[PDB]
């Protein structure tokens, strides 16, 4: 389907609280979140708008992946735009750059 | 067999006595089921609308204790588009206000929600136990959140 | 008794705690083929155990509680070194 964008580049991701009762004023390590993504799902398919549970030290967050950038082996530059639309999908690889953003709640520290 | 006979009223009293004691005895699905046959029927009737705009409300009661959020909020928007008077009835903002409750997990908001709703209607023995069953099911969410 | 015991290492992965009451006791449940009954196990070389025999703990599997877990920063399936622990040397 895609030919030759089939890595994942630049990955955008939402952190939200599933339970608002929940909050917890820990500090967390966006490098062991990547850790954790990368070393729970590897080569799988992801799209933007896509849901997912993630159980970290105990602690239940809703991820939503808010935008995507799709590269092919050899770029090595990222010149290809960020795509919004759901018709882009890539393979998590262990050097995508992981962005956590903020989730609509607003309560992840 | 009073549909058979066409007795469109009376099958609907014996479809809301069999979803009630069905939804009390653990079968949400089938209550919702024929909670849904109820609307059907009742759909374009000037003489049945109040017991749609419960019958709804009820229906998406039964999915919420099945755990079936996202039926529930089906359900509410079949509801609100199909009923002009279900969509500004306080049942559907009850509803609603179940469904984000769910969603968030937030059991005292449910129950805030249900005191709201007592204070201006006032609840029966039948919804007061599938919201109970509800809540002890956000109990035994937080159960397997460990 | 302390004196014998085999010290040596394990990797076992930290999974959900069997049910409330052995949560409650604070004590390590472990298989009997992962360790003897009663003894002090340290993992990471930081987090010190009493260990208690549990059937429904297969070997090679140690069990935590979320306060455990949260004391450690340890998340589910993850993998803890284990060894024995000898407080009074």
């Amino acid at each position: 389907y895609s030919g030759k964008q089939s890595y994942l580049g630049s990955i955008d991701i939402d952190i939200s609280f599933r339970a608002r009762g929940k909050a917890v004023s820990t500090v967390f390590d966006q490098d062991e979140l990547a850790k954790q993504f990368v070393r729970c799902y590897e080569s799988q398919i992801f799209s933007p708008t896509q849901y997912l549970i993630m159980e970290f030290q105990g602690h239940f967050f809703d991820l939503k992946i808010r935008n995507v950038q799709a590269i092919d082996l050899g770029d090595i530059e990222p010149t290809s735009a960020v795509a919004t639309g759901i018709e882009t999908k890539g393979i998590l690889t262990k050097q995508t750059q992981i962005n956590f953003f903020k989730g609509r709640d607003g309560l992840v520290n | 067999w009073y549909a058979q006979d066409q007795s469109v009223a009376l099958s609907n009293k014996c479809f809301i006595k069999c979803a009630d004691l069905k939804a009390l005895d653990g079968q949400y699905i089938e209550a919702s089921d024929i909670y849904s046959k109820l609307i059907k029927s009742s759909m374009g009737n000037r003489l049945s609308q109040w017991s749609l705009k419960d019958y709804f409300l009820k229906k998406g009661l039964c999915q919420l204790a099945a755990t079936d959020a996202v039926a529930a909020a089906r359900t509410l928007q079949e509801g609100q588009s199909e009923d002009p008077n279900f969509a500004d009835s306080r049942e559907s903002n009850f509803l609603k206000s179940l469904i984000d409750a769910v969603n968030e997990g937030d059991s005292e908001q449910l129950s805030e929600h249900c005191k709201e709703f007592d204070n201006f209607m006032r609840l029966d023995k039948w919804k007061i136990t599938i919201l109970n069953k509800i809540k002890e099911s956000i109990q035994q969410q937080e159960d397997d959140l460990l | 008794d302390m004196t014998n015991m085999d010290t040596r290492t394990r990797h076992l992965k930290v999974s959900n705690c069997p049910n409330n009451s052995y949560a409650l006791a604070n004590v390590a449940a472990v298989s009997p083929n992962d360790f003897p009954n009663n003894i002090y196990i340290i993992i990471d070389n930081l987090f010190v155990f009493t260990t208690r025999h549990s059937n429904d703990i297969p070997p090679g599997t140690i069990g935590f509680n979320g306060n455990q877990r949260t004391w450690g920063g340890w998340s589910l399936n993850q993998d803890v070194q284990a060894k024995a622990f000898d407080l009074f040397k």
